């Protein structure tokens, strides 16, 4: 059954240009630029586009729907090939992917270490040798099996670290001490194993195909954009641009309902308070994330 | 002790901030 589409009820420029931002708490100053209300406008727009063919029986999938923010998200990339590439491509099982926490991430390493869940470990490296690390262990529940995602890392004897990184570099070159630390920074995200995507997507269309319903109600509508949003944001399917493309995607399935979700507040980037969260933590506090406030 | 992550001050090899992706060894 066809469904409304996107409202006519559109929220007000200075929030459409608020669509997709980063609004990172040590750093709004990128959300409030010509281009990056540019970028959220267009996303804006080619969501309820996508809107609107959902609404119609147009996409049949959520792998075709994650092309569609593929398709956008590519046309706003003013870089070349290199970069073309990566916001193109999958994940593939036979790499691994790392996120270092240094700029713009810098928020991220307190949220890992006052965070309630955290443990502590010891984290053996080759260079520094061993390190206490807080860490923070993102798991999914599918099936009831149990599906680890990303898992954050913060490394807390940092007298250590400056002294023993400085002595690191003379002697194999900043060369080969960048190497290390593009990927194995004691500061990092590890980001969910490729192997789990084929499982997560075939997870997601389940998800997609049920929220394509005619028959829910308000509530559970937004739980399972609030999970869909969940799942893949915290897959990270593609080498780059996951996060674009998760919002994209968890936005355009609510417009096919006709709902008008607001920007995310503040502070408040989604995909990564979506990688620091359990799932039904997420579900529950999505409704907030968003700037609900007239 | 110096905050968590900046003792990688004016460090040349600073990691860059974004996503990387690596061969599995
Ligand atoms: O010029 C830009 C590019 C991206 N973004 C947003 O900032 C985040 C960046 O993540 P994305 O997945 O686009 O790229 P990556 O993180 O792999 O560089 C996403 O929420 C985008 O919507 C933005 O506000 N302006
Ligand atoms: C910042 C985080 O890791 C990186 C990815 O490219 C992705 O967009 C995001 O989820």
């Amino acid at each position: 059954r066809a469904l409304p589409g996107p409202s006519q009820r559109q929220l007000e420029v200075y929030d459409q240009c608020l669509i997709g931002a980063a609004r990172w708490p040590d750093d709004s100053s990128k959300s409030n630029t010509p281009e990056n209300r540019a970028y959220c406008q267009s996303m804006y727009n080619s969501i309820r586009s996508a809107g609107d063919e959902i609404s119609r029986g147009g996409i049949t999938s959520f792998e075709e729907l994650w092309g569609r923010a593929t398709e956008w998200r590519l046309s706003k990339l003013q870089r070349g090939e290199p970069l073309y590439s990566a916001f193109a491509s999958e994940r593939t099982s036979d790499t691994d992917a790392v996120t270092p926490l240094v700029k713009p991430y810098k928020s991220v390493l307190a949220r890992v270490v006052d965070h309630e869940d955290a443990h502590d470990e010891i984290m053996q490296d080759n260079l520094f040798g061993d390190l206490n690390v807080k860490v923070y262990r993102q798991t999914a529940y599918l099936h009831g099996n149990v599906i680890p995602l990303n898992t954050f890392r913060v490394a807390t004897d940092t007298e250590y670290l400056r002294d023993r990184v400085a002595h690191l570099r003379t002697e194999l070159g900043a060369k080969a001490l960048k190497q290390h630390l593009q990927r194995y920074n004691p500061d990092r995200i590890d980001h969910t194993n490729a192997s789990y995507l084929p499982i997560i997507k075939d997870h997601l269309n389940d998800l997609y195909r049920q929220a394509i319903s005619s028959d829910l109600s308000q509530a559970e509508l937004i739980s399972l954009i609030a999970r869909t949003h969940w799942w893949a944001a915290s897959a990270m399917p593609d080498q780059r641009g996951s996060a674009a493309k998760a919002e994209f995607a968890a936005r355009a399935i609510a417009s096919a309902h006709g709902i008008e979700l607001p920007p995310f507040r503040n502070g408040n980037v989604s995909d990564i308070e979506a990688m620091l969260s359990g799932e039904e933590e997420f579900v529950e506090k999505y409704r907030s994330l968003l700037d609900s406030d007239c | 002790a110096p905050k968590f992550g900046d003792w990688d001050e004016n460090n040349p090899s600073s990691a860059d901030g974004y996503t990387h992706i690596f061969n599995k060894v």
